[PDB]
Order: C-alpha cells, then structure tokens, then sequence
C-alpha cells in the first residue's frame, strides 16, 4: 500500500508541476521593459524617537496614521504619538522575553506575545484610568512569532509547533486549528477584505489558507533556506516574501508561479521585514548589513538607500495614508522619513 | 470612581477653612484637579487648577494670595486652604477630574459638592434664558465668544455640560463636537469661529434643565450665564 | 621665560630653555586642537575615558595659549594685567591635574573593583575637575593677595613660601597615581599570556612597555623631575624637564588617538566623507 | 500505523489541491501595472508633496 | 501648542524619570544562562541556592556579595539563542557516577563551538561525587576509555582522563573553562560562580585599554 501511495504522490506532484508550467507564457520583466524609472529616490530622517532600553524587536501604525507601539526586550511596550515625539503610553510586561506586538484597527486594544508561550490582550480606554490586562490567551506548545486582529473579538496565531491557530476573545477557546507545516512558522500576514491569509514557516514554503472553512487552498516553494518575513500587496491578489539567502521574491495567487526576483551580487545578509507602499510601487526591505533599502516592484533595481542605523534594521512599516516610513533597529532608536 | 468632599459651613468674617476630597476607585495620581464654584442662584466661576506631578499650579484673579490647593497622593486627598473670607465668598464648591493626553476627555467626572455661607479675560454671553418647550420636538441653544477658539493645531475648545433639578453637572460636549460616555445618541453640537449651537433631536423627559458652555483656550476660564428649559 | 619657572626656585633663565619651550608649546597647541576635534567627532569611542580626556586636552590647551601670551614682563611695576594673569595660569594648571587624578581613579574602577557599577555621572565629574581649583585660589588671594606677580615675571612670589600653593596640591596627587600605576602593570604581567598566547617574547616585552609609556604621560608621573629645581647646579634635571613636558599633548595625540584602531577606522570614513 | 494515515491524508491534501482553475502570467502582470497606473498622484513617497499641507516636513 | 499641550508635555517628561531610574540597575546585574540533563542535580542546586537567598523559562534572581546575579534556566535552537546575546557565562552541569557520558559530550561539543558564543566563558560542573567513590571501591572494569592509571584503584587518575575529555572538543581557546566535583556545602559553589565570573571580566577589561 505504502509504495502506491508514494507513487500516486509522484504523479500528483508531476500533474501539478506541468499545469504550473503550461501558463507560463510570459515574463513580468519583459512587458515593464517600456517603463520609465522612478529616477533616485532619497528620504531624510524628520523625527528621532528615543527612550528604549534595549533592542527594538517590533512596531505597528494604527488606522490614523499618527500613533505607534513598539516593543524591546527590557520588558517595556510603548504608546508614542509621531506628530510631537510625545509618550502617551508606558506598558510593563509580565514575561521579558517578547517577540511581536500588534495594534487594534479600532483602537481599544492592543497584543503581546513570545517565549512563554501565551498571548497577552490589552484594554487601553478604561473608567480607572489605568492600562490592564483583559486576556491571557493560552494552548500552544512553542514559541508565538506573529499575532494580527481582524476585529474587535478574533485573532489569528502563529507558532513554532508548526500550528497555526484563529481564537475568540470572549470565552478564550479555539476555533480553528491550522496543521500541515513541516518546520517552524515565523510569519503570517492578513488580507484587506479580512477573509484569506498567507504564511511562511521556515521550510522554503508558503502557504495561503481560508479562514472560514479550515483548509489550505494553494502552497508555493522555491526558496533555497528559511523565510523570515511575508506581506500582502494592497489588492489583495500578490504578495512578496524574504528570505535568509539574501533574495526576496514577488509571488501571484491567480496564476500559482513566482513572478520576479530582488538580488544582487554584493549581499549575503539576510532580510528581516519587507513592507509596500500604497500604490504598489515601492518596496521596502531591511537587512542586516545595517541598512534599509528600497526596491522598484516592477522592474527590479535600486532607487534608494535610508542610512542612519549603528545596529541591524528589526521592523520597518509604512502608515495608511501614505506619508511616512517608520523603522526601528537594534540600537534601540526608532526613526521616521519623509 | 468616586469623588466625596467635606468641609464647608457657616463661617464669621475674618477666620479661615480647610476642605477636602477623597477619591475612591481609581488611578488618582494620574490625573489633574480642579476646584469650581457655583453661586446661589447664578451661573458658574472657576476657582483653581492643581496639576500631576504638583508642578504647575493656577488660581484665578479674584482670590489669589488668599487661596492655595495642595494635593497628597499615597492617601489620595486633595486641600483647598482658604483665609481672609469676605461676603462674597458665598457659594456651592465642586471637585473636577481631568487627563490630558492625546484623545482624552477632560471633565469627565464631577462630585457632589459642599455648601459655605458667609454671615484681558474672554467674555462669553448665553443667548438667553429661558424657553418654553414640549416633549417630543426638537430645540436648539447657542451662546456666543469674543474671540476665536480655533487654535492653528486644528482643535476648538469649547464644552457643553448640563445640569438637572437638584444634582450635579454631566458632560455633553467637548471640544464642539464629540460625544462623552455614557449618554444618548440624540445630542450634536456645531458652530463656527465666535458663535456656536448646540442641537437637541427627539426631545425626552428627563432632558430638563440648566445647561452650560464654556471654553479652555487659555488661563482663566470663563463661564456664561445659563440657559433653562421649562416643560 | 623657561617653563621651568612654573615649578623653578632660583629664577633661573636661559636662552636655549626658551627657544625650546616655545617650539615645544606650538607643536602641542596644534597637538591639542587635534585631540579635541578627535574626541568631540568620532563617535564609537564614546565613554567616561573619552569624556576626561576631552577636558584634559582643554584645559591644557587654554592654559598654554595664556601662559605664552602673557609671561614676559618689561621689569616695571605691578598693576593689575599681571596679578590677572598669575591667577588665570594657576586655575587652569590646579584644574589640568585634577583632571588627571580622575584618569588615576577611573583606572582604578577598571582594574581593581572589577565590576561594572554606576559610578560618577558627567555633573560630578564637572563638579570635582572645576570645582576644587575655584576654592583653592578663592583662600589663597583671601589668605594674602599681595603674593600675585614678581618683580620679573608674572607668575607666584618666593616669599612666605607662597609657591607651595602649586606643590601642594601636585605633589600629593603625583604619588598617588604613582601607587595605582604599578598596579596595572602587574596584572598585565601575569595575564598577558592568557588573552594571546601565540607571541614571541619581543612582541610581549614590547607591547607592555608601549603600554605602560601610553599610561605614564596620563597620570602626570613626567612632572616630578622638576620638582628639584633649587640652585644654578641642576642644570641637566630642568633640561629634561622642559623638553619632556614641552610635547605633552604631542605625545598624548601619538600614544591615544593614532594608535587606536576604532579612530583610525572612523577617521579614515570621516576623511573620506568629508 | 500511523504511516499509511499520513500517505492517506497527504493523498487527499494534493488530490484537493491539483484541482484548482489557472490563467495565464501576461494577464496578471497587466493587471498589476494596471492597479500601479490608477493610484500613481496620491502616493506621496513615490511623488512628494508641497510642505504646506505635509505634517511631517 | 496652547493650554493642552502644555500639559501633554509634562506627563511625557515623568515617563522619561521613570525611564531613566531603570538605566541605572540593569547596568549592574549579571547575566549567566543554566543547561544541563541531571534535573535531579539542577533541582538540588537551584533548591540550595534559593534556602541560601531566603514551564516555559523560569528566571531566578539572587545576590552573592551585593552584587545582583541572574539565572535562566531554560525546536530549532538557533532562532532560540538569539535572545542570550548580552550572558557572560555558560553553567554546564554533568553526571559522573553513572552509561550516559558519550551523549552529554557530544551535546557540550555541540553548545560551545557555536558562532555566537565566541565571548563566553564555560563553567562545568561534575555532580554526585560520592556515589562516584562508592563505585570506585568496587571497580567496575572501564570498556573503551584508555584509563592508563589506577583503573582498580580508586577514581583519582579517572577524573583527570575525565577532565581531558571534556578540556577537548573546544574549538577556540583563549577563554578559561573551569572545573568542580560539588561539595555539600554552598559556600563553595557561591565563592567559585563568583570568582570565574570576576576573572572572565577582568580578561575582558584588560582588553580595552591595549595590553
């Protein structure tokens, strides 16, 4: 029975390969090959946010484009406003060792997570006046990397027992339980109509799931090592993927192949977050040879470099308006361009 | 969140008076305070601002020198030390909270007051002060400035609060057009540079009363007289 | 106008002493101006150390500067330029070693008490290195304010043995520093080995000695021959002297900030950039 | 055991997942540098804005 | 900025206090990361050490001599190591009356030839001791191990082959490794901890100022 199987895997495997092969008529580089360049891009540095103790691991904007929340290994989650450089909040935590942080899109509460292994939901518009804790979300077996809202009363989990999960707030139990990776998971990011996600888990492999009925629907590969970041494109039919071999790739869900490749020969680092911009027309990507840089979707090549960081660049992100990038590194600063 | 003061009476001429606040059921040394007054049977005054952290601290023009506010915080009270008391420091005297931060909403609770008896400045004018009403329809209320409240940041302070037959004053607007909590969804408010309205739709019991508007542009605060809805 | 007479007894002068000092005070004006522009731009050298030196190098630099602008006099009377500058060159010298008795204690922080603690803020340094040196001078012109300016040079008087309002206060902090030098030696000497074992023994007994040379300009141990200047007879104790204390900042610029590897790096980036 | 369960389930997995419609790679890329096209004058990093109206310059 | 921002400002500035109170503690605590598999000795050690004072991680907080000491006690292990990066030592417990040795070397040969702990001393300990000495009275004949010396005799040229053992597998030198066979009494293991890590900061100081 077992050498059916396998066999029957083979020929699926095959099928699927020449279906993916068959549509491959063209290729992106060769239709913006009639394209003009965006010419050279270059930002200065307009505020500098300081008061962290240690290293800054993340960041998230909110929906009006003019609070943050960032998160560092002292313990420490702060509420800043970007406008003044002003600190509205101070946050302490009950576990050190924290490694994502998320911001509600109403704006009542926010998420924390890591190394032991619960989720951490907070209540930031109270009668006491106080910040406190509202839930303590546990059942994992790892790590936590990723957490994002979708409303008011559901989040979306993903952890390093190859799990991924979607859980609701108010009585504090799963919902659905997501299976099928083989390594760790490290990213997960949300789509704008809130009804699909994609996710990469350290195997050379993505993968897109429906949050309602509880499969996956499409996986991808082609990385050579692990993948350590993952965003949608702002139409909800794209997105783009880094990995720890120094290349980012842009992957399309109606056709199921890669579209282009971002690489030079002068990087070996790695990339650590990857964000868009809010036409689809410049991505952002940090790395660890101290620097951030900025990419052309569309053609592959170089428009700019943001220089200024002592440290590794951890988290970059970009507002909903469109006016400014933010990114925050190991030297424990955070910085804003315009 | 509660808010129980103490201390007043009937007083001699000369002397002097200590009165205090205890709060209860929340975070007290996160927020600012203020002593406000009422008149027997006029319109508002205020009286003295204490401030986090007991840094800042602002009295009005016609009791300074003679009043000071202290505050303590581990056993969560507040003082006012009044001295050399005239005639004319006859009134009711109220406690205010307040935060400051970005989307705060300052004067959000107030207490119950206490009773003393006794043997340049923006000037804002009520329209008037007294219209006859009838359950069921719509009205409409507006008070007017003598300079502009739009600040250059894109703000406009100027508040709205309402007070009922026998209690103590609730907030209704802030800012010139949000909602506070806890209150119903049939209230809006609307105005431009230097003259303003307030707008009430689906009028209910309950809703009668004295209200009141003033503003927070800048050191001192001023009042209006007071408009009243008769059933 | 030999810098001898800082610390000379006899009014001793000489022609070639002079022309020496004053090559001497030039070279390590330009040396001081390069040690202050190094520590004030590079930044991965930031620290307490870097902080005390970058005040040492001021002191001395503004000290020189006044010193030969103002040490000849015509042999006329005495009026109020040269009392002015007496007590303007005693402040900035009395400051210019308290400053080095910090470097003395700061080192003794590194090596002795092994570990990392929160030591001195940058106010009390501040306090301490431009404190004293106000209270000193305050009680000596109290004390006698006639002692102020010579007959020949405008510099502290021989009578009433006022000239040991400068020995005071050096002499005792010479030897301390004089303890907590050998010190650090020691420890170099039985740990060597243990951070690189792969040397010959010249590569060893050169590296320590460049290392304890470096060490030995900081902590003003080459101002203590010039402590026995009293007679004409001394003549080969005052020529070395001058001509090692007439390069102190040449040397402190050779020994800390060219041989450093992290500002060869950042200088070589910033020449670069600009 | 277990083995065969595996086999069976990643069988059924892969048999669900090679049934899915396809289109062509020319049409998307149209579609991508269509979007990029249509929003290109309100995206301020990409076309900079008077210092008038930015809150940041 | 008018009235209210004014106000706004002044609770900013009280964060920063709060903040810059906190600087001046974590710069003066010592780091120093726990591994080992005899969790019965782990658990008699870290048992003694809290009588001395008084699952996910579990930190543990002491001090020896006023200085303030921190221990924590702990799949893919890389992306799990990331987060150690400011330990000054590694505490490395073995069992020797016991077999189980071959495994606990080629897991220490795994630990310290590591890339991101280049800058980190190894402190190794070797526990139950006395259960090694009754089992030495009776000689149980070494299989593979070359025990040149005493082998029916008692274990006294055992630990020295034992201790070379462990001395190899070290792929970078030029920090110290220090040994132990665990006493009963504590202020033993208290005087050694702090001692290995006062000689490892000391190596480090001497650096700084170009021996």
């Amino acid at each position: 029975e077992l050498d059916q199987l396998r066999q029957e895997a083979e020929q699926l495997k095959n099928q699927i390969r020449d279906a993916r092969k068959a549509c491959a008529d063209a290729t992106l580089s060769q239709i913006t090959n009639n394209i003009d360049p965006v010419g050279r891009i270059q930002m200065r540095t307009r505020r500098t946010l300081r008061g962290h103790l240690a290293k800054i691991y993340a960041m998230h904007w909110g929906t009006d484009s003019r609070l943050l929340v960032s998160a560092s290994q002292d313990g420490k989650l702060i509420i800043w406003d970007s406008y003044t450089t002003n600190k509205v909040h101070a946050i302490p935590l009950r576990s050190s060792w924290v490694m994502t942080c998320a911001y509600a899109p109403s704006g009542n509460y926010v998420a924390c997570g890591g190394l032991d292994n619960i989720c951490s939901i907070y209540n930031l518009k109270t009668r006491e006046g106080n910040v406190r804790v509202s839930r303590e979300l546990a059942g994992h077996t790892g790590y936590l990397s990723c957490c994002r809202f979708l409303d008011d009363n559901q989040i979306v989990t993903s952890s390093g027992d190859t799990t991924c999960a979607l859980w609701d707030i108010e009585t504090g139990q799963q919902t659905t339980t997501f299976t099928g990776h083989t390594g760790d998971v490290m990213s997960l990011s949300l789509a704008p109509d809130t009804r699909l996600f994609v996710s990469g888990a350290c195997d050379a492999s993505a993968k897109l799931w429906d949050v309602r009925e509880g499969m996956c629907r499409q996986t991808f590969t082609g990385h050579e090592s692990d993948i350590n970041a993952i965003c949608f494109f702002p139409n909800g039919n794209a997105f783009a993927t880094g990995s720890d071999d120094a290349t980012c790739r842009l992957f399309d869900l109606r056709a199921d192949q890669e579209l282009m490749t971002y690489s030079h020969d002068n990087i070996i680092c790695g990339i650590t977050s990857v964000s868009f911009s809010k036409s689809g027309r410049l991505l952002l990507a940090g790395y660890d040879d101290f620097n951030c840089n900025v990419w052309d979707a569309l053609k592959a090549d170089r428009a700019g470099v943001l220089a200024g960081h002592d440290n590794r660049v951890s988290c970059l992100g970009v507002t909903d308006d469109g006016m400014a990038v933010a990114t925050g590194s190991w030297d424990s600063f955070l910085k804003i361009w315009n | 969140v509660q808010l129980v003061e103490s201390g007043g009476g009937l007083v001699q001429p000369g002397g002097s008076r200590k009165l205090s606040c205890s709060a209860s059921g929340f975070a007290f040394s996160s927020f600012g305070m203020h002593w406000v007054r009422q008149a027997p049977e006029k319109g508002l005054e205020w009286v003295a601002y204490i401030s986090s952290g007991s840094g800042t601290i602002y009295y009005a023009d016609t009791v300074k020198g003679r009043f000071t506010i202290s505050r303590d915080d581990p056993k969560n009270t507040l003082f006012l030390q009044m001295t050399s008391l005239r005639s004319e420091d006859t009134a009711m005297y109220y406690c205010v909270r307040s935060i400051y931060y970005y989307g705060s909403s300052p004067f959000d609770f107030w207490g119950q007051g206490t009773t003393l008896t006794v043997s340049s400045d923006i000037v804002m004018t009520q329209a008037t002060s007294s219209v006859p009403v009838t359950p069921g329809e719509s009205v409409s209320i507006s008070c007017r400035s003598s300079k502009s409240l739009l600040h250059s940041n894109g703000n406009t302070y100027l508040y709205w609060f309402l007070q009922r037959p026998g209690q103590s004053p609730q907030l209704l607007i802030y800012r010139m057009s949000n909602l506070a909590s806890g209150v119903p969804d049939r209230f809006s408010g609307s105005g431009s540079g230097t003259a303003f309205t307030l707008t009430i739709s689906r009028l209910e019991a309950e809703d009668v009363g004295v209200y009141y508007c003033m503003q927070h542009l800048e050191y001192p605060l001023t009042f209006g007289a007071g408009t009243k809805l008769e059933l | 106008s030999s810098f001898a007479i800082l610390m000379a007894h006899y009014d001793v002068e000489d022609w070639k002493l002079t022309l020496i000092t004053r090559v001497g005070l030039a070279l390590s004006l330009f040396c001081l101006l390069l040690c202050i522009l190094t520590f004030l731009l590079v930044r991965p050298i930031q620290g307490s150390r870097t902080t005390i030196h970058l005040h040492l190098c001021i002191c001395l630099f503004v000290g020189s500067t006044i010193f030969l602008a103002g040490i000849e006099n015509e042999g006329g009377q005495v009026g109020l330029r040269c009392r002015l500058v007496a007590g303007l060159l005693h402040y900035c010298f009395l400051a210019a070693f308290c400053w080095m008795s910090l470097e003395g204690l700061e080192l003794y922080f590194l090596v002795v008490r092994v570990f990392q603690g929160q030591g001195l803020s940058t106010r009390w340094l501040c306090l301490i290195g431009y404190g004293v040196p106000l209270l000193i001078v305050g009680v000596s012109a109290a004390i006698y304010s006639k002692g102020y300016g010579r007959p020949r040079y405008c510099w502290l008087d021989f009578e009433q043995g006022f000239l040991w309002s400068f020995l005071g206060p050096v002499t005792f902090i010479i030897l301390c520093n004089a303890v907590i030098f050998v010190t650090t030696v020691w420890k170099l000497t039985q740990k060597f080995s243990e951070i690189n074992p792969d040397m010959k023994k010249l590569k060893k007994a050169r590296a320590l000695t460049i290392t304890a040379i470096a060490q030995l300009f900081l902590l003003g141990c080459t101002w203590v021959f010039g402590l026995f200047i009293f007679d004409d007879r001394s003549l080969v104790l005052t020529y070395v002297f001058t001509i090692l204390n007439c390069l102190q900042g040449a040397f402190l610029y050779l020994l800390h900030c060219l041989l450093n590897k992290k500002v060869r790096e950042e200088y070589r980036k910033w020449a670069c950039l600009v | 055991t277990a083995s065969i369960a595996q086999a069976r389930k990643l069988v059924e997995q892969l048999k669900m997942e090679a049934n899915i419609d396809r289109i062509k790679v020319s049409k998307a890329a149209a579609d991508l540098m269509a979007y990029c096209e249509a929003h290109a004058k309100e995206d301020p990093l990409l076309t900079p804005v008077p210092a008038s109206e930015n809150p940041f310059r | 900025l008018s009235a209210e921002d004014k106000a706004a400002v002044e609770r900013s500035k009280m964060i920063d206090a709060l903040l810059a109170r906190e600087r001046r503690a974590v710069r003066r605590l010592v780091k120093i990361l726990l591994l080992g598999a005899d969790n019965s000795g782990k658990s008699t050690f870290l048992k003694q050490m809290r009588i001395i004072h008084v699952k996910g991680i579990v930190e543990h907080d002491f001090v020896i001599k006023k200085i303030p000491f921190k221990m924590v006690d702990v799949s893919q292990r890389q992306k799990w190591f990331q987060c150690f990066d400011g330990i000054t030592s590694i505490l490395f417990m073995v069992d020797s009356s016991d077999n189980r040795l071959v495994e606990s070397m080629n897991d220490f040969e795994t630990i310290v030839n590591n890339k991101l702990f280049f800058n980190v001393s190894i402190i190794l300990f070797l526990n139950k001791m006395d259960l090694l000495v009754e089992k030495v009275k009776t000689v149980s004949i070494k299989k593979h191990f070359p025990d040149f010396r005493g082998d029916p005799h008692r274990l006294e040229d055992v630990q020295r082959y034992l201790v070379q053992c462990f001395d190899r597998k070290r792929r970078n030198r030029s920090k110290p490794l220090f040994h132990h066979f665990t006493t009963s009494i504590d202020t033993e293991n208290a005087r050694f901890i702090f001692h290995a890590v006062k000689d490892t900061i000391l190596q480090e100081n001497l650096k700084d100022i170009m021996l």
